[PDB]
């Protein structure tokens, strides 16, 4: 009766298939590539430790240990897809990098919440290692303009790609210590109007309408189709200068008429340009 | 005698006791524990050598390589703390590690090395303690608390419980090192001893011995003695020894040589003993009852084939003994057991025990720890010697072995760090004798048992957890690969050792904010003793006892200073003298008492040591010449006290002040209070803002001008000398000449700190108290910080107080206060704030910094200049815009009201959005301070360029007045060296200074010394320019900031805080209370000479709450006032000073035995005026903690001043002018002013911001939020008959989305409805619930 992690389990399970000899597994990959199933199982089966030898150095990254694994075990998977034994080395030289590559391009991947792609990510490990080579040398901290200089890039380039090295906080951690306090309260919903702006711009709609049948007939319906409006669409000086009025300049004129008449409307309720632009 | 900064106001003294020892200086144990951190310790003991010479040397996985460390070397600071506080960095230095890579060679194990390279490699930056025990980290100022954790080493605590269901105790060892695994032995309810090992299942103990290489025969030969047995062919006779009969019973006759001791029915009493102490008979007989239950000590084999009659540790039956006769066996071990003495608790735990084997017993000990996973014959023992056998995973300490070794009593008091066999053997064998009666459990409250962690310790060990991944990284880097001729500069990352350390000192549990609102507050939160944290409890399972005082807390720690709450008694302060240990238990000094007199030997014992002696009180009578005034004087010798004759004690306190803390050191008349008033004034204490202008303590405890002095608040004068010029915010020293090293010419310039903010917004502010030409000495005061004055802590400000009930605006705990305080400007405290403006990079554009902002108007862009900032100076206030920020935004698509809107006034659409710094609404200030910061590379504007221009102008006019006013003491000591051997009194003041330090002298030092000013002068010029051009090139270079942000600009209001309806105020004694009335003068009480008191008090808060010392602090104010107008009316006539130093000593002569006979005959006419024109606010009147002024010294002090002797006098009524019945108490009470400010509680919201996921409102007055409606007054409402209030509360005032909009446009259209719907944080449940497997649905 194990105990039932899945870790000791796996770790304990893959011991059960003897390696293979170097003459062992070029026979093996001889009946695997002509497609004879138990070859390929056989093969995989094996070389699970090696996985977990090579996985073992990735830990203590964004993943955890049998992520790190099993995504190593997808590259093995494809190594023996892709072995030749007719270049007679031994297959731990040829698997190691598709293993390690395989296991690098998860930790490029599946580490972020915000997902930054594979040469994005090349090139902020490029800056990283060269501010860890630069620290030595200045003992500070080197700043973007240092390694815009042991680079010779350009600060907003460099500036730019560690700005995209953010690490994605949560909300769900408490602030200032006591657990009271995390960002959910502190966070504002800034997209969702309060019922102040909401009123107000219903009650500033009604008093378009209002002020709109104040104005006659002829200005408002150029103001209502000019604008999209008063139930239209908005128009242009052309279009309703042939659906209604055809004269465009006649439409430019009764247009200018109907916004000094809403002018000296608004202003006689004393909202001026300062009352409503502050 | 009296220094010259005491010849100002020499504060009256009653204290009573001499004093022997001074008060030490406060803040030794924050700066000494830094001290022992950061040093090049030549042994491997104290921080960063004991660290490094731990855990190095690294080597490689047997890869014939090895990393190991040579030395270190800390760094110069590029910032110093003012511009590291302005700049927002951490104070910190680097540590260039000297490094040395070696390799093993190939077919070498001890061989030589092909390979060493050295190589000074970085990590880290610790960051460094200030000169007053503070750091800074990121800007702040943060004070890293001293943590009370408990001591390593055994402790054999009980259970003293029922948890048995019949009340039997069982004690239980714990072996707690400072790093490694834990280790109980506890006993069990049928005397069954399991160990457990870090609180895993319990296992039999025997399996521990067995890993231990022990056979059971060992194992039964250690915890047991031996009964050796006889066969005479028969008789199973024994081997007596006769003290093995205590308490025993003899069921047969005891009988040998034929004679009679014991009998049948007649128990075995010591007389039997005497009898066979004197016969002296070694063997007996007894019958063949006896030996049917001995158990067996050994293996006893066959004697023919060597087969096992029977094993170890097997009870001898009746065939059992036959058989062994039979083999042909006489002797016969057994073990001598009992139910009183030696009860065989190893053997009955060896039966239950299901091991019989060593290997067997580690392969238990791996499917305990690591379950499951099979052993190997290497793993499992492997595992066990790394458990408590290593020096990387197990490690007592120094202090965890002395404690050790102790608790069981070994002579020595050091060894080896991590345990043996003897230790574990020694630990079983104190447990079993605690059970059998012999020895006693501990306590852990007692501080004999707990330390003290301080920075040097926790950061010591920070530095550890850093280096072990280190030693990781490395050993991952250095076994795989290659050798190489890699240099180890790259096989270390500083950024793993820099982490730890800054995730320490940045938030850990003990890094807090200093709270910098007092110099009192400084002191008592360095001073400050935690028991959370790491390694240490917290506030849910801290039970009774840890919150609880204890007999030994006595001089170490204050027992009434600590802040009631959640944690009563965690957050204990240290006391006054109390010191602390090499190992780091609490320390308190005691002065011997020799044969009967009291030698100064001041001797420092700590807890354990205290818990021997027979100590005195300080309350105890001295015959002036040692001797103790009685013939039994009373003491404490053990935890209780008692009344032992004088010759039978062994020391005396040392001062009445050692058991009270230094915030509790300042309450007047102490003793009176009750301890639940004394804890809350000291605990209010260290909360009062700093006014205006503070005033003084005119009734002070002594202990002000200690605790002003030795925190960093001040600017105290390092050598003295006469004083040369006194600017507003510098200080100019010249030095006196003895004091003066003869390398420099010493002009000491100290330049004060002016209105600056502290971490909690108040005006931290340096202003001089020293006049130009006064003489000052070493150690005087020069600059009065903040809440000083003249060198004195001035928390408060003194006011005419009375105790009556007036009118019921001082019903419960309110106060009238005269608006002739308001008037005065008693109170009027200043906050500094302080807003910021960051100007990021977005991804539409960069923000701007301009003054064209859209959608404002002239009336809020006065105030900027034309670069977007606002002037100095400037009034602002609420709503007005400080930094005008325009921020770009793309694809608006007008709504077409607004595009109606835009075209009606031909207004233009803004792509730039308006995101500017306004000021936040209510506080209205005085901009006095805008530091712009800019990103390199970025143009600084206008203002950025004015900004700097001055600030180069000012550092190079500093450089210039340094070594322009340098150079002036310079030759004016070489004009002191030109007036001796070769005078040249005309021809010296002929040449000009080019030849001053060069001119013809004798053969003398003199002549060499024009010639070293003259290089000292030559080396300030070439100085003057170097640091001329590092001060240029350090403001005018670029800044640190954030990724992302290209200039940020920090504007400094200055609020000036009135007082007001709302403001909490506070006497010393926990006399506290808002603030509720400003009256005006007439209506407040005057009594018959025309002053209107200043506070009315309620007097029923007093007999209540027995805080009765406030009442003789009244009366002793009243009588220091009395005094200090006595002599300003001598001095309003000018009377004479012959008459003034007459009274003036009058008055320091009362009352009775008293120390500091001030005989005023040694003034000189001029400090006699000087001291009566600081005397005549008020004689300042020390009185010492439990030293106290007795009454009659109070009456007294009246009736030298015209008061009546009661301290009561006819106030007449305000507004109506007929007589109080029954006259008052008036005096002068020290009152306080809280910064509980109203203006900083008052809130409202109608409707604001609600939160993201459920919208609901905010939290508390910073995003202005509503305030929680929580379930307890859901029940409240529910408790009435109120369902609409309850219905609309939590549905349309709070939650449901679409129904407050309706809510709100029914009210503004006049009409009180509402239209409740559904509240939103239910469908986040519904949607929650169903976010599992869990269909939930409304159902109708």
């Amino acid at each position: 009766q194990r105990v039932l992690d899945a870790t000791q389990l796996y770790l304990g399970e893959i011991g059960y298939s003897p390696l293979l000899t170097a003459e062992e597994e070029v026979y093996f990959a001889r009946r695997a590539l002509r497609g004879d199933v138990a070859s390929r199982r056989r093969m995989i089966e094996s070389n699970l430790r090696l996985v977990v030898k090579i996985a073992r150095r990735y830990g203590n990254r964004g993943l955890a240990l049998l992520d790190l694994i099993e995504e190593g075990n997808l590259g093995l998977i494809r190594a023996v897809e892709k072995f030749d034994p007719e270049r007679g080395f031994r297959f731990s030289t040829y698997a190691t990098w598709w293993i390690r590559q395989t296991i690098e391009r998860a930790i490029m991947n599946q580490t972020r919440t915000i997902r930054l792609p594979i040469h994005i990510v090349k090139e902020l490990n490029v800056y990283l290692r060269t501010a860890r080579e630069l620290s030595h040398k200045l003992d500070h901290e080197p700043s973007a303009e240092e390694i815009a200089e042991q680079l010779d890039k350009p600060v907003d380039d460099v500036s730019r790609m560690l700005r995209l090295n953010e690490r994605i906080t949560s909300v769900d951690t408490p602030l200032g210590g006591d657990s009271e306090k995390a960002l959910l309260d502190i966070l504002a919903d800034e997209k969702e109007n309060g019922p102040e702006d909401t009123t107000q711009d219903d009650d500033m709609k009604q008093s378009i309408v209002k002020w709109l049948f104040e104005l006659n007939a002829k200005q408002r319906e150029v103001l209502a189709r000019r604008f999209g409006l008063l139930g239209y669409e908005a128009a242009t000086l052309e279009d309703v200068g042939r659906e209604i009025g055809l004269t465009r300049e006649r439409v430019r004129q009764i247009q200018v008429e109907g916004l000094r008449r809403l002018r000296e409307i608004l202003q006689t309720q004393g909202l001026n340009i300062e009352a409503l632009f502050r | 005698v009296y220094s010259y900064t005491e010849k100002k106001r020499i504060r009256k003294d009653f204290g009573k006791r001499p004093q022997v020892l001074d008060v030490p200086y406060l803040l030794s144990i924050q700066l000494d524990s830094f001290q022992k951190f950061i040093e090049q310790d030549p042994e491997g003991q104290y921080g960063l050598e004991a660290a490094f010479r731990s855990v190095f040397p690294i080597q490689s996985y047997s890869g014939n390589s090895e990393l190991q460390y040579v030395s270190y070397r800390l760094g110069e600071p590029v910032f110093d703390v003012q511009e590291c506080q302005i700049r927002g960095v951490t104070y910190s230095a680097p540590l260039r590690v000297k490094l040395r890579l070696v390799i093993y060679e190939r077919e070498a194990p001890e061989g030589t090395v092909k390979d060493i390279k050295e190589q000074e490699v970085y990590m880290g930056e610790i960051p460094l303690m200030t000169d007053n025990g503070t750091f800074v980290i990121n800007g702040t100022e943060r004070v890293i608390v001293s943590q009370l954790h408990r001591s390593p080493g055994v402790f054999f605590d009980s259970d003293k419980g029922k948890t048995h269901s019949s009340g039997k105790v069982l004690y239980n060892a714990r072996i707690i090192p400072y790093r490694g695994s834990w280790l109980d032995f506890e006993f069990d309810p049928k005397d069954n001893l399991f160990v457990r090992i870090d609180r895993r299942r319990k296992l039999p103990a025997t399996i521990i011995l067995r890993a231990l290489n022990y056979t059971t025969e060992q194992i039964l030969d250690l915890f047991f003695e031996k009964v050796i047995f006889e066969i005479r062919d028969n008789k199973l006779q024994m081997e007596l020894v006769p003290e093995r009969l205590r308490g025993e019973t003899a069921s047969f006759d005891i009988e040998a040589n034929g004679k009679v001791y014991v009998e049948k029915g007649r128990r075995i009493t010591a007389r039997h003993i005497r009898q066979l102490e004197k016969d002296d008979v070694k063997l007996i007989e007894v019958p063949v009852e006896y030996i049917a239950g001995k158990v067996v000590a050994k293996d006893y084999i066959d004697e023919s084939t060597g087969e096992l009659i029977c094993a170890a540790n097997m009870e001898l039956s009746l065939d059992l003994l036959a058989k062994l006769s039979q083999s042909g066996h006489k002797r016969i071990e057994t073990l001598f057991t009992n139910d009183l003495d030696h009860g065989p608790y190893i053997s009955e735990t060896l039966r239950v025990d299901p091991t019989n084997d060593r290997l067997s017993a580690l392969v238990e000990i791996y499917r305990m720890m690591r379950p499951g996973e099979p052993p190997t014959r290497e793993a499992a023992e492997s595992l066990f010697e790394n458990l408590f056998f290593s020096e990387d995973r197990y490690d007592l300490s120094a202090v965890g072995r002395m404690k050790f070794n102790r608790s069981l009593l070994r002579e020595e008091i050091e060894g080896s760090g991590i345990l043996s066999k003897d230790d574990i053997i020694d630990v079983m064998k104190k447990l079993i004798d605690i059970r059998n009666g012999k020895g006693e459990v501990d306590d852990i409250d007692h501080l004999g048992n707990r330390r003290i962690r301080s920075v040097g310790e926790m950061a010591e060990n920070q530095f550890r957890v850093g280096l072990v991944r280190v030693e990781r990284a490395v050993k991952e880097r250095l076994s795989l690969g290659d050798l190489d001729t890699l240099m180890p500069q790259d096989m270390i990352n500083a950024k793993p050792i820099s982490a730890a350390v800054k995730e320490f000192f940045g938030s850990s549990q003990l890094s807090q904010f200093m709270d910098q609102n007092n110099p009192l507050s400084e002191i008592t939160h360095k001073r400050r003793i935690s028991a959370l944290g790491p390694g240490g409890l917290t506030r849910e399972r801290a039970g009774f006892e840890v919150r609880d005082v204890h007999p030994t807390h006595y001089g170490r720690v204050c027992p009434i200073e600590t802040p009631e709450g959640p944690n009563i008694g965690l957050i204990n302060s240290l006391s006054v003298y109390a010191q602390t240990n090499e190992y780091g238990f609490l320390e308190t000094p005691y002065r011997k008492v020799t044969d009967g007199v009291v030698t100064d030997e001041i001797h420092y014992l700590s807890a354990i040591e205290e818990g021997n002696y027979v100590i005195a009180q300080a309350n105890s009578n001295l015959d002036e010449e040692g001797h103790f005034v009685e013939d039994l004087v009373t003491c404490r010798s053990k935890g209780e006290s008692s009344l032992f004759s004088r010759d039978q004690v062994d020391y005396m306190d040392v001062s009445t002040q050692q058991v009270v803390s230094v915030g509790a050191s300042l309450i007047p008349f102490l003793e009176h209070d009750d301890a639940n008033r004394a804890l809350m004034g000291a605990n209010m204490q260290r909360q009062a803002v700093p006014t205006l202008r503070a005033d003084k303590p005119l009734v002070g405890t002594g202990m002000e001008r200690a605790v002003a002095v030795d925190s960093g608040v001040t600017a105290v004068a390092k050598r003295g000398g006469v004083v040369q010029y006194v600017d507003a915010s510098r200080i100019v020293i010249k030095v006196n000449e003895d004091e003066m090293y003869p390398g420099e010419a010493g002009i000491d310039i100290y330049n004060l700190t002016k209105y600056t903010r502290s971490n909690q917004n108040t005006c931290i502010n340096q202003m001089p108290c020293v006049s130009l030409g006064e003489p000052v000495e070493r150690g005087d005061v020069l600059a009065d910080g903040p809440s000083t004055d003249l060198g004195e802590l001035a928390l408060g400000q003194n006011m005419r107080v009375a105790f009556m009930p007036w009118n019921g605006y001082n019903f419960e705990d309110s106060i009238l206060v005269s608006e002739r305080v308001v008037q005065e400007d008693r109170f009027t405290t200043i906050h500094i704030q302080e807003l910021a403006c960051v100007s990021r990079d977005t991804k539409l554009g960069p923000e701007e910094i301009t003054a064209d902002i859209p959608n404002v108007g002239e009336a809020a862009l006065s105030k900027l200049d034309e670069s977007g900032i606002v002037y100095i100076g400037a009034e602002v206030t609420g709503g007005d815009i400080l930094v005008g920020k325009v921020t770009p935004k793309g694809e608006t698509q007008l709504t077409p009201e607004e595009k109606l809107l835009r075209a009606i006034f031909g207004e233009k659409a803004s792509d730039v959005k308006d995101s500017s710094l306004r000021v936040p609404n209510g506080v209205s200030g005085t901009v006095i301070d805008v530091q712009v910061f800019t990103r390199d590379g970025v143009e600084k504007d206008k203002r950025a360029l004015e900004i700097e221009e001055m600030q180069l102008k000012q550092a190079k006019k500093d450089l210039s007045e340094e070594l322009q006013i340098l150079e002036a003491g310079l030759f004016s000591r070489i004009r002191a060296v030109l007036v001796a051997g070769g005078v040249e009194a005309e021809k010296l003041d002929k040449l000009p200074r080019d030849r001053w330090l060069e001119l013809g002298l004798t053969d003398e030092e003199k002549q060499n010394q024009l010639e070293q000013l003259a290089e000292q002068y030559d080396e300030l010029k070439h100085e003057f320019e170097k640091k001329l051009e590092a001060k240029r090139r350090k403001i005018t270079q670029g800044d640190d900031l954030a990724p992302g942000v290209l200039k940020i600009v920090k504007v400094y209001l200055a609020v000036k805080r009135r007082i007001q309806p709302g403001d909490k105020m506070a006497g010393r004694h926990g006399n506290k209370g808002v603030i509720s009335k400003i009256n005006p003068i007439e209506d407040m009480p005057y009594d018959e000479n025309g002053t209107p008191v200043d506070i009315v008090l309620n007097p029923l808060g007093v007999p209540s709450r027995m805080n009765i010392g406030q009442i003789l602090e009244t009366h002793l104010g009243m009588a220091a006032k009395g005094i200090g107008d006595k002599i300003n009316a001598m001095l309003k006539q000018q009377q004479e000073v012959a008459k003034l130093r007459e009274f003036i000593q009058r008055a320091y002569d009362l009352g009775a035995d008293v120390r500091q006979k001030v005989d005023l005959s040694t003034f000189s006419d001029e400090e006699v005026m000087r001291l009566a024109e600081n005397l005549r606010k008020g004689m300042p009147i020390a009185t010492p903690v439990f030293d106290g002024a007795k009454e009659a010294e109070i009456k007294e002090l009246l009736k030298l001043g015209d008061l009546p002797t009661s301290g009561q006098i006819r106030l007449y009524d305000g507004r109506t002018g007929e007589q109080f019945e029954r006259p008052v108490t008036v005096g002068y009470m020290y009152m306080l002013k809280l910064n509980h400010l109203v203006d900083d509680k008052m809130h409202a919201r109608s409707t604001g911001s609600y939160s993201l996921v459920t919208q609901q409102p905010l939290g508390g007055k910073a995003q202005f939020g509503g305030q929680r409606f929580g379930e307890m007054e859901v029940w409240a409402l529910e408790a009435y008959g109120a369902a609409y209030t309850l219905q609309e509360m939590l549905t349309v005032k709070s939650d449901d989305v679409n129904g407050r909009t309706k809510m709100y446009k029914n009210i503004v259209d006049g009409n009180h409805q509402m239209e409740p719907g559904m509240p939103e944080s239910f469908n986040v449940l519904l949607k929650e619930i169903r976010s599992l497997g869990i269909n939930i649905e409304l159902e109708d």
